[PDB]
RNA sequence: UGAAACUCAAAGGAAUUGACGGGGGCCCGCACAAGCGGUGGAGCAUGUGGUUUAAUUCGAAGCAACGCGAAGAACCUUACCAGGCCUUGACAUGCUAGGGAACCCGGGUGAAAGCCUGGGGUGCCCCGCGAGGGGAGCCCUAGCACAGGUGCUGCAUGGCCGUCGUCAGCUCGUGCCGUGAGGUGUUGGGUUAAGUCCCGCAACGAGCGCAACCCCCGCCGUUAGUUGCCAGCGGUUCGGCCGGGCACUCUAACGGGACUGCCCGCGAAAGCGGGAGGAAGGAGGGGACGACGUCUGGUCAGCAUGGCCCUUACGGCCUGGGCGACACACGUGCUACAAUGCCCACUACAAAGCGAUGCCACCCGGCAACGGGGAGCUAAUCGCAAAAAGGUGGGCCCAGUUCGGAUUGGGGUCUGCAACCCGACCCCAUGAAGCCGGAAUCGCUAGUAAUCGCGGAUCAGCCAUGCCGCGGUGAAUACG
């Protein structure tokens, strides 16, 4: 086991953190938690909706989360009405004023959290885990990627001997800063055990 | 016959009682 | 033992000197950060998301 | 030697002071 | 040792114990879990079981064992050799 | 010449990819050599084996387990043991029934936990000049669904990490070769730190790797000028202290700068030797970054997670004990054995960090650890702070010593509910082994090794001599 996480990797340089804030020794760990508890909620509560990133910004007793969900109107609902009993729910556990955007999914097929958790779907509904790698990573060269990588690991098809499986197209260099990855990680629950899903696009170099 | 190492020589268990 | 050691540091103690910190994360004993709440562990994994404020792979 | 708390070496050593190492 | 500015430490329970039965013409035998207390010459010629975490170790106590806590005199390892 | 009983599920031929060779060739790495300091002996610190124990919780096992998980075991931690206790439970949601509570002050007992307990007084929308009965945050007694499990399987698993190895390699698409595995390409000449690049070629490309983009350090510019700086004039209790000023130093963002660009020489080319400018030259020093894979490598005890198992107990609370045991054995370290040293006084020069139940100036008490007072600092301002080796001066005179500071007696300080097991520190006294370490054995190629001190995470305190960093001083040697 080896390799270094692709994004912790380019932190500054390629990829911004999913929470925007200074605080101070004194309470900054404070914020941490409401900020982990908030996320807990969401991707609890909006899994349904492809939940892709949970920015979370912070200026003083007023905090602006920003979900990045594929189908926003599985956030809405009847008109604002879901998306208020949850901006409400928010505050519940918030205390402040809990602002709650939604924003559109530029493609959902390049956002690898999203290819993720769509792969470790099907290995949890029982497809040809071999098959759903070569699925992927063609449905996201199609959508102009320049190369897309995914990996598999557990015990495929419950076979005893647990394997790794994985299949890439085009190319992902992921010894380069300046290439643009985005990798996400999806975790599949089966009846035999646990999968992991990983997922990383090539979306270019800048 | 109760929990962790070393084995009580029941199968699986151990000398340790809670 | 762990549930009933993740409340029991919770608990306030009959004496000042059994307070001790766990990872608010996962409950780890040891290894835990003051100024994240956190243990060495859970640290570098919400780090490596960026899911940490300014945090970011020190290099020298 | 650093082990001669009855010095002022050896109070350099554990980092203390008193009548051997005063401030 | 404890700072003299400070008390000489019994726990006050084993205290009580004690001169209740001083009082009331002694001696009952006295069992305890507090290790950490002062031998205090008001217990002098009494017993103490004091606990070894297995045990109430019986100890008498005599005017020259009065600066001590009470677990110097019921040991915890039980040793007697290798061979 | 030439059988059989009996017995096996193979015995074989060629060729393929590997791995291996006390086969070959060509390379390389503190691999050896050349050196410099150490380990192996001593005493002690810590980890481990073994043993012991009521328990000495559990894990890690050659390199790559052994100051490793443990970046802080007196209680807590704690998963172990003894004993005293709880049973929808310390925690989750949800269904009832009876109180109808919410929450803050008590008390008897007991080591505490617990068991028994005694006070006051709740809105919520209501029919209210009413008796007041509901309903409801959330509490409680019983009853359920269920919680709980650091119990087992790392040989069912995810995730993360170790490692070979920053080693130069691993492959693919199409074409070609072969009945086929497979081959080619990736081999060959030259080159490079490198499957780096050149040339050659039934192959032509492409991907993962190498390099590059990122960070620190080295020179210069811009932008800034307080809390930082003081070149030159004005004051000055002589302190950048005040006037002023941002030149410089610095601080912290954005740039420039090195590319074999130029000259010579070799060469088919890539490159290679040397030269100049230049702060810096052949990748400038260092870091971050770890290929396909390997090891049924490590972790079910961080977490996650399938299956197995416990249910007034393999769960949970408590007090005490243990994790600190000691005929022994190993590992990683600290301190030394002394004069290139030890001791006292005096006096210089860092860097990086930390600091509002914190850092503590300074002042008095105390031989001191400390205590009491007591300013400043939300900190380029105030503090931790003194750096230490160094330099000056004095003392020791080759001695188990003015070397060494283990062990033990006594007397204190502090943190802490509490230092018996089992804390650190201070002062008096004591003053062990050790005279440079058997067989054997480790690290380092330069601001390196060696030597000197400083800081931080954890943390009440601390068993840190550990770990991660920081600058001071600064070598030896590499033929091969
Ligand atoms: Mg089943
Ligand atoms: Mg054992
Ligand atoms: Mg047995
Ligand atoms: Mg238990
Ligand atoms: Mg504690
Ligand atoms: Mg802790
Ligand atoms: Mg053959
Ligand atoms: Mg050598
Ligand atoms: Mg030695
Ligand atoms: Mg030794
Ligand atoms: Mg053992
Ligand atoms: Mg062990
Ligand atoms: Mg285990
Ligand atoms: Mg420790
Ligand atoms: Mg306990
Ligand atoms: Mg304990
Ligand atoms: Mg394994
Ligand atoms: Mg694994
Ligand atoms: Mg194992
Ligand atoms: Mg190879
Ligand atoms: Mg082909
Ligand atoms: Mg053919
Ligand atoms: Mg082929
Ligand atoms: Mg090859
Ligand atoms: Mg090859
Ligand atoms: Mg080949
Ligand atoms: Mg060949
Ligand atoms: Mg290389
Ligand atoms: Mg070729
Ligand atoms: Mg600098
Ligand atoms: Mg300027
Ligand atoms: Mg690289
Ligand atoms: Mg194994
Ligand atoms: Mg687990
Ligand atoms: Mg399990
Ligand atoms: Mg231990
Ligand atoms: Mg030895
Ligand atoms: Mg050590
Ligand atoms: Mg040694
Ligand atoms: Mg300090
Ligand atoms: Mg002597
Ligand atoms: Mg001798
Ligand atoms: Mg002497
Ligand atoms: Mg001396
Ligand atoms: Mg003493
Ligand atoms: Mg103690
Ligand atoms: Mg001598
Ligand atoms: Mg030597
Ligand atoms: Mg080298
Ligand atoms: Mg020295
Ligand atoms: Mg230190
Ligand atoms: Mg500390
Ligand atoms: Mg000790
Ligand atoms: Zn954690």
């Amino acid at each position: 086991g080896n390799k270094i996480h692709p994004i912790g990797f380019r932190l500054g340089i390629t990829r911004d953190w999913e929470s925007r804030w200074y605080a101070g020794k004194k309470q900054y760990r404070h914020l941490l938690l409401e900020d982990q508890r908030i996320r807990g909620l969401l991707e609890k509560e909006l899994y349904s909706a492809g939940l892709a990133r949970v920015d979370i910004e912070r200026a003083a007793d007023n905090v602006a989360v920003t979900v990045h969900v594929a189908k926003p109107g599985v956030v809405i609902g009847r008109g604002g009405e879901r998306i208020r009993v949850l901006r409400e729910e928010l505050a519940k556990l918030t205390g402040k004023n809990v602002a709650l955007n939604v924003q559109e999914v530029q493609n959902p097929n390049l956002s690898a959290p999203l290819v993720a958790q769509r792969v470790a779907e099907q290995i949890e509904r029982r497809f040809a885990v071999r098959r759903a790698i070569k699925q992927a990573v063609q449905r996201v060269m199609e959508s102009g990627a320049k190369g897309a990588k995914v990996i598999v690991s557990g015990r495929i098809g419950g076979a005893e001997q647990a394997r790794t499986e994985w299949a890439a197209q085009g190319r992902v260099p992921l010894h380069t800063l300046r290439a643009n990855i985005d990798y996400g990680f999806a975790l599949a629950r089966t009846t035999y055990g646990v999968l992991g899903v990983k997922a990383y696009i090539f979306l270019g170099e800048v | 016959s109760k929990k962790s190492k070393p084995g009580d020589g029941k199968f699986g268990r151990g000398v340790k009682r809670g | 033992a762990r549930k009933a050691l993740i409340e029991k540091a919770k608990r306030t103690p009959k004496f000042k000197v059994r307070a001790y910190t766990r990872c608010v994360r996962c409950g780890r004993a040891r290894s835990v950060y003051r100024f994240f709440g956190l243990c060495r562990i859970c640290l570098r994994e919400l780090a490596h998301k960026g899911q940490l404020p300014g945090v970011r792979k020190a290099s020298w | 030697g650093k082990g001669d708390r009855r010095t002022r070496r050896g109070k350099i050593w554990r980092g203390t002071y008193g009548k051997y190492r005063p401030r | 040792p404890r700072s003299l500015k400070k008390g000489v430490f019994v726990d006050d329970h084993l205290l009580e114990k004690v001169l209740e039965l001083n009082a009331k013409g002694e001696k009952r035998l006295i069992k305890t879990w507090s290790r950490r207390s002062t031998i205090v010459p008001e217990m002098v010629g009494h017993t103490i079981a004091v606990y070894n975490g297995k045990q109430h170790v019986p100890v008498y106590i005599t005017e020259n064992m009065v600066g001590h806590k009470l677990g110097e005199f019921a040991p915890t390892r039980t040793y007697r050799g290798h061979g």
